[PDB]
């Protein structure tokens, strides 16, 4: 149960970090919408920079460093 | 990449604290097991938790009616039970031991449940095969081809070591 | 000269710590774990001298799973699609 | 080759073996037979024939060892060949059959003085 | 207490060295280490590795260095000095200090300059974690205790030390 | 030799208490049958998550419902 | 984030309190004669610190017994395993590899 | 004392057996990390004010030599993150391997050392043990063998067999003269190494024997060249025909076995159609011979027998296995086209 | 990312004029015994940020010799300055 809550939280999280990306600019020397940095195709757990963008304010700081240095 | 839309989202998450969520949590899974073990096999057996969202709404669903069940019959002993365990640090289970019966007085009795002491979450189980058991494993491109072998019937050296002169 | 005794007789001196996917006592994976069993599958019956000019595909992305060397650049290049235009419209996002 | 860290494998049964009266085995320990004669001479023996118990046990050693070693050498040049023909045999595409022709055909240079 | 609290340690660390990497009158050599060692054990205590950090204090910085400092009374120098006072020591210093600074200046002072220093982005700690996880003692070096699989790794180190004393019982 | 063993115990009765405990901790682990219980307990603690295998035909044992008769007896400890 | 708040708090009371003790009367208007009368009761003392060995070894001698009781440290985490015999058979080796390393040197400590 | 000297002197080869037997980069660190730990006391035995200003010029010159390696192990732990022992997957590794590993062997540079140690170790007994440390490293280079920048391992070679050659012509002490021309024979075996790396070992064994049988001969009292003059009219003349039956064979002349490595090596280094390399090596080992001639004009020319020097006693050294070697250090040429197919 | 260029500039601590020189040898030997932590930390990240879970002991074994051995070579530095009283790298006596 606990996990079936998370997997939905990231797929929700990518879409907003994509659908709210592809509507930033569509540039002629830009990128295709949601390409792959790899050749291979399957689901590979994303890097922190994927979920949180350059947003980089606080709730990030409480995510990556959240567990370490304290309750 | 293909990601599903924003939809089949915003579903009903069970919204409760982390103290109550461990209050029952125990009668919970031992008696259900209808989607959930099966829902594991839609992950471990085939990865990429994108292709498999469906039972996610089944396993999330089982909880909904569970906490919706318990609210009808007895929430009074439960509400008082997860208060003590919520009195805090570490959320021990050995402080509330006294009140453990008061919550479980008629639950195992009235609506007919059982205390699944040590047999829960062990005894690695089975489910069933409904979905196609996937071939075409995760990435799995191509072979490629190996080296033909050499055995034959041998010989001694042909004329003897053929170095510079050095007959034998 | 590399004798390889641990092949002949039975003992394991090391051979376990060697690669990124072997055991990990409680069965917990690495991040790029899934690309090992992909890349070793490629060159085994090979003699490795043609490996370099044969496989090379399943290897490169594996080197780019490890360091995230490119995805970090295509990422750092969103800071140039936005955050030069901040004043020029589409603050992006709406909070929340 | 295979069965690694073996002096010689079981497959050496099919070789002659290199039995005695070959010049080398005689020569082996000859260079020891001129070794024994040294063994005295360094210390001012001063025999130039001293106790035959030192002046022998060399000759015994070399030719035994020289022998027991020549048994594998001849082997090795066999497994060398063996692994060649069996490769030369297959891939005939890498091994052409040359034609037959010479006189009435080839011109040379032709540069006399 | 920003996201840069890691990058601010190392560039103190990198500056921890150049103090004693030139020529400071080595009773201040220590004070170039126990800062560097300290900040060093500082950096490692992020990333989640902890036990393995808190040891450097116990086995090296605390325990080892004191021997390095318990001598330099036996080799004792003649009339020590405050380093960087002289003209011999001071000359060599700055050009190091600026060399990362002038590096650190336009390494990224702008969009990118240029390529070799441009493939390192900054500021979210892009890699510094992944997803979530379960727990074993932590996950990582929480299980650093293998008297299981590791054996031929110990028994050399186990035996290589035992000879450490015999060599040193002699030349002494 | 017992006169020796009583004539080091009139002089250095210190390390003798270490040797006396030096052995007697090496010897005994090969004796008392309480041990090898110790290796059974320590193997059965489920650090990980059991994953159910696939059942086609056999399926030697271990039905879907866990509390049904499935597998070995670990409850020799509960009474212990 | 509150550890460093609990460290630089501590020093800053201490690194304060030096100046409010050492420094404050240090600029007071009393006499404080520069005479070379200081360095009590060994008035002059002109020498190098000579090498004195049995001072030295008690440095080295420790440093090595130190290491392995870092190696020895992860016993209580390793008491939870699968096959445990490779522990007791192995764990007890380090110790005896420590205790041996005594007995040899124990022929000569000298005056320690 | 006498037991441990066989515990120490055993642990050395145990230091170099974990080197040749291992799969795993860590162990080839620990492996020849415990030589620089276990070599040092041998230098000492007579506790003099050279060995101790020797092994300390050795120590910190094999300390970094190691400690760079550990930096070029942990580079390709980043890239590819697979230890083991194979090509190094990244050029900053290898170039930081091979030219920081040349410190233990020392090659063309990195020798201001081999003469500063081998000279004036008070212990000449051996000092035959500095034929191990030739044998630990090579048992890496044979494995890593298909990664080198290839413009280097020759450039340390060809600047070596030259620089170790000229080094000695100016020398008298004959511990140095062996110190020099032991950089030389490190010029042939690592010049080959990318082409067909066996027919290196061939030069490696023929080397361990010949330099071995020198020292065991240089052990009776012999030290300085002009103490090898007082040799033939004093100790024994059957000694002099020996020291002339090797020192000549060691630079090599075809009826001996010293000619055996070259004769085979050039079969290899041409056939790869590099014929402008080997002459310059082939031709430079020439003036590597003019040590030995002019060493050998010391002992057969009856030069001023020492003084009234009367040694009426016989000998009680250990000649162990000297009564063999210069029948295998000389006469083996007639025997073998084995060495290319025997060790292979 | 950036923490791999520091600490690296730190591992050029070698700097060799200050590795053997100038006198007060104890300064030279010092920058050696701290050449570690450039080997250690650097190898306490790459092991850590990706979960190897196995080589994690290696960091421990990078000290256990680095202290054991570097503490040996201290010993000689007594024998030098026992017979002298000043280390002073400027002792050359054995020559060539
Ligand atoms: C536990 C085993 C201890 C091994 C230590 C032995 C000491 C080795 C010292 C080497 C001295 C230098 C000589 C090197 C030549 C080795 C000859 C050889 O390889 O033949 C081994 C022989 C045959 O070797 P082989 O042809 O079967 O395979 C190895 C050959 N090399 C190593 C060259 C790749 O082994 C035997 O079985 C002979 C008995
Ligand atoms: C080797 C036998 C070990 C197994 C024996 C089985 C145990 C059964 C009961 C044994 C009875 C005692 C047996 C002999 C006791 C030794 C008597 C003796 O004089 O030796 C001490 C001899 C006498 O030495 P000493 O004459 O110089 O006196 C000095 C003694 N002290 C230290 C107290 C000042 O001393 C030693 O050499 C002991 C040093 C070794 C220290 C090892 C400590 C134990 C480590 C755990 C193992
Ligand atoms: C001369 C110095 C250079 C030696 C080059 C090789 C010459 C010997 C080769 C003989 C023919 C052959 O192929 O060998 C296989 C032969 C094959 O046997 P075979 O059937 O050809 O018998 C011919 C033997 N001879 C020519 C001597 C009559 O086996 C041998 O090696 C023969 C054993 C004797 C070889 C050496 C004889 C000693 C003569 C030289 C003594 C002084 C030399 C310098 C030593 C110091
Ligand atoms: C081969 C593997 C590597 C071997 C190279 C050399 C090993 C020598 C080891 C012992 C040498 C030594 O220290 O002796 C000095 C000692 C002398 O030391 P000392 O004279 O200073 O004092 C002796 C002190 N006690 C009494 C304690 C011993 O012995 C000798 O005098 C004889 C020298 C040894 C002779 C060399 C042995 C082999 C020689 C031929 C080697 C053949 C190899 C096979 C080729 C294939
Ligand atoms: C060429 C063919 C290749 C194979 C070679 C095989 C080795 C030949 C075996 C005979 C070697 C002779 C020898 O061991 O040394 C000679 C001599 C001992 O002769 P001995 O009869 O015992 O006289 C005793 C008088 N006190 O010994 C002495 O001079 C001094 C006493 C020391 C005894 C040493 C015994 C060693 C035996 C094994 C030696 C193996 C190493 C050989 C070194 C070269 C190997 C290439
Ligand atoms: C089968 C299971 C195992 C069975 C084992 C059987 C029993 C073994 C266990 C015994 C071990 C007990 C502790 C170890 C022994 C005591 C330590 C010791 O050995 O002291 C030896 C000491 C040496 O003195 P000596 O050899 O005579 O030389 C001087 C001659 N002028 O002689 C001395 O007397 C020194 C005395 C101590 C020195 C300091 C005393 C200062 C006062 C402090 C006392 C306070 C401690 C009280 C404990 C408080 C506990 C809360
Ligand atoms: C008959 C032997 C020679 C006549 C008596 C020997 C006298 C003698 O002891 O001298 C040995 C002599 C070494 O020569 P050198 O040392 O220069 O002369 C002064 C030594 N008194 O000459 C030597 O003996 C040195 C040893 C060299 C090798 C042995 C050859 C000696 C000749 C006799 C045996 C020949 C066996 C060879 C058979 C065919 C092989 C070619």
């Amino acid at each position: 149960l606990l996990q079936a809550e998370k997997d939905r939280r990231v797929l929700q999280m990518l879409r907003e970090n994509l659908e709210e990306e592809a509507t930033v600019m569509k540039d002629v020397p830009g990128w295709k919408v949601g390409e792959s940095v790899f050749h291979t195709t399957r689901w590979v757990t994303p890097m922190m920079g994927e979920l949180y963008g350059l947003r980089a304010s606080e709730e990030v700081l409480s995510a990556t460093y959240g567990f370490i240095w304290y309750t | 990449v293909e990601l599903p839309s924003l939809e089949d989202l915003k579903v009903q998450e069970v919204k409760v604290s982390s103290s109550v969520l461990k209050a029952a949590a125990h009668h919970y899974g031992a008696q259900c097991d209808k989607p959930n073990k099966e829902f594991m096999l839609c992950r471990w057996e085939e990865k990429d938790p994108r292709r498999c969202l469906e039972e996610g709404k089944l396993v999330n669903q089982c909880a909904l009616e569970f906490f919706r069940q318990i609210k009808r019959h007895c929430a009074e002993p439960f509400t008082e039970y997860w208060t003590c365990i919520d009195y805090s640090g570490l959320q021990l289970f050995r402080r509330c031991r006294k009140q453990q019966a008061q919550f479980d007085e008629c639950v195992l009795d009235k609506l007919g449940w059982v205390r699944p002491d040590l047999g829960d979450l062990s005894k690695v189980t089975k489910v069933k095969t409904d979905r196609p058991l996937p071939e075409n494993p995760y990435h799995s491109r191509a072979r490629p081809e190996p080296n033909p072998e050499v055995e034959g019937d041998l010989k001694p050296a042909r004329h003897g070591s053929r170095l510079f002169f050095w007959t034998m | 000269p590399f004798f390889d005794v641990q092949k002949r007789l039975g003992v394991d001196l090391d051979r376990w710590m060697t690669i990124q996917s072997a055991e990990q006592p409680h069965k917990i994976p690495s991040r790029c774990h899934a690309f090992e069993k992909e890349w070793i599958e490629c060159a085994h019956g090979i003699g490795s001298i043609r490996a370099e000019k044969e496989c090379k595909i399943e290897f490169e992305d594996f080197r780019e799973c490890l360091l995230r060397q490119k995805t970090m650049k295509r990422l750092h290049a969103i800071r140039r699609q936005r955050e030069k235009l901040i004043k020029e419209g589409k603050y992006t996002p709406p909070p929340h | 080759g295979r069965a690694t860290f073996q002096f010689l494998p079981d497959e050496a049964r099919s070789l002659p073996p290199p039995k005695l009266t070959d010049p080398r085995l005689a020569f082996v320990g000859f260079l020891g037979y001129c070794s024994g004669l040294i063994d005295n001479a360094i210390r001012r023996r001063p025999v130039l024939l001293a106790g035959l118990h030192r002046q022998l046990l060399y000759i015994t050693s070399f030719v035994f060892v020289g022998y027991y070693l020549l048994k594998r050498q001849d082997y090795m040049y066999a497994v060398r060949d063996h692994d060649m023909f069996s490769y030369i045999k297959s891939h005939p595409e890498d091994f052409p059959e040359k034609d037959k022709k010479t006189y009435g055909e080839v011109f040379e240079e032709f540069h006399p003085v | 207490m920003m996201l840069y609290i890691v990058f601010i340690l190392s560039v103190i660390f990198v500056m921890g060295f150049v103090g004693f990497s030139s020529k400071p009158s080595p009773i201040y050599g220590g004070l170039g280490l126990i800062v560097s060692g300290g900040v060093g054990c500082g950096i490692v205590l992020n990333f989640g590795g902890s036990f393995l950090g808190l040891m450097v204090f116990l086995i090296y910085l605390g325990g080892m260095m004191v021997v390095f400092g318990y001598t330099t009374a036996m080799a004792t120098e003649q009339y020590p000095e405050i380093w960087l006072s002289n003209k011999a020591v001071l000359g060599a210093f700055v050009t190091g200090l600026l060399m990362e600074f002038f590096m650190v200046y336009y390494v990224l002072k702008d969009k990118e300059v240029e390529v070799v220093f441009e493939f390192n982005g900054l500021g979210d700690w892009v890699i510094y974690d992944t997803g979530d996880s379960g727990f074993f003692s932590e996950e990582a070096m929480g299980i650093a205790a293998l008297y299981s699989y590791g054996t031929w790794l110990v028994i050399v180190t186990g035996w290589s030390l035992l000879i450490g004393v015999v060599v040193i019982m002699e030349i002494t | 030799v017992a006169a020796f063993l009583k004539n080091v115990w009139a002089k250095e009765p210190v390390l003798v208490a270490s040797f006396a405990i030096a052995g007697l901790a090496v010897i005994l682990p090969t004796l008392s049958p309480y041990t090898k219980y110790s290796l059974m307990i320590n193997r059965a603690t489920p650090y990980n998550y059991p994953v159910p295998l696939r059942d086609d035909g056999n399926m030697p044992d271990v039905p879907s419902h866990p509390q049904d008769p499935q597998g070995p007896s670990l409850e020799w400890l509960k009474r212990l | 984030m509150n550890l460093m708040l609990a460290l630089l708090t501590n020093f800053t009371l201490a690194t304060l309190l030096v100046i409010i003790a050492f420094w404050l009367p240090q600029l007071n208007v009393y006499s404080e004669k520069t005479s070379p009368y200081e360095c009590g009761f060994d008035p002059m003392g002109s020498a190098r610190l000579p090498f004195s060995m049995k001072f030295f070894l008690v440095a080295i001698t420790f440093l090595l017994f130190d290491l392995e009781i870092a190696l020895l440290l992860p016993l209580p985490w390793a008491s939870q395993t699968a096959n445990l015999n490779t522990m007791l058979t192995m764990a007890l080796f380090l110790i005896i590899l420590l205790a041996v390393s005594l007995a040899y040197e124990w022929t000569q400590k000298g005056l320690e | 004392n006498p037991i441990i000297f066989i515990i120490i002197l055993l642990t050395i080869m145990l230091g170099t057996i974990i080197v040749m037997i291992s799969s795993h980069w860590l162990l080839v660190w620990i492996g020849f990390e415990m030589n620089m730990l276990a070599i040092i006391p041998i230098m000492m035995k007579n506790h003099n004010p050279r060995a101790t200003e020797a092994s300390t010029k050795y120590f910190l010159t094999q300390s970094t030599a190691s400690m760079l390696l550990m930096m070029a192990v942990i580079i390709n732990l980043m890239f590819s993150g697979q230890w083991t022992v194979m090509k190094l997957f990244n050029p900053m590794a290898s170039m930081l391997m091979t030219m920081a590993l040349a410190m233990k062997l020392g090659m063309a540079p990195f020798h201001f050392w081999v003469p500063e140690v081998t000279q004036g170790i008070p212990l000449s007994s051996g000092l035959i043990l500095l034929t191990w440390q030739k044998l630990a490293p090579m048992s890496v280079l044979y494995q890593i063998f298909p990664s080198i920048n290839l413009n280097l391992i020759l450039t340390l070679s060809v600047l070596s067999i030259l620089i170790g050659g000229w080094g000695g012509l100016n020398q008298t002490q004959l511990r140095k003269i062996m110190a020099y021309s032991s950089i030389a024979h490190m010029g042939w075996m690592t010049a080959v190494l990318p082409y067909n790396p066996t027919m290196t070992l061939l030069n490696l064994i023929i080397y361990i024997i010949m330099t071995s049988t020198m020292f065991t001969m240089f052990m009776a009292n012999s030290t300085t060249t002009t103490l090898s003059l007082s040799h033939t009219w004093n100790k024994t003349p059957i000694m002099t025909v020996l020291i002339l039956a090797t020192l000549l064979s060691m630079g090599g002349l075809p009826p001996l076995s010293g000619f055996m490595p070259k004769w085979m090596i050039i079969q290899e280094m041409t056939k790869n159609n590099s014929i402008i390399l080997p002459t310059f090596m082939a031709i430079t080992a020439l003036l590597n011979l003019y040590f030995y001639m002019r060493l050998t004009y010391s002992t057969t020319l009856t030069m001023f027998p020492s003084t009234n020097n009367m040694k009426m006693k016989w000998q009680f050294p250990l000649m162990k296995k000297m009564t063999f070697l210069p029948t295998m250090v000389v006469l083996s040429t007639m025997m073998l086209p084995l060495t290319p197919m025997l060790s292979v | 990312s950036m923490v791999y260029m520091n600490i690296m500039m730190a591992f050029t601590v070698s700097l060799v004029g200050l590795l053997m020189y100038r006198s007060h040898l104890m300064s030279s030997l010092l920058c050696l015994e701290g050449m570690m932590l450039s080997l250690f930390v650097m190898a306490a990240l790459t092991i850590l940020n990706s979960h190897f879970t196995l080589a994690s002991m290696m960091p421990i074994i990078l000290l256990v010799f680095a202290a054991c051995e570097a503490a040996l070579g201290l010993s000689l530095l007594v024998m030098v300055s026992n017979t002298y009283g000043t280390d002073y790298v400027q002792n050359l006596n054995l020559l060539q």
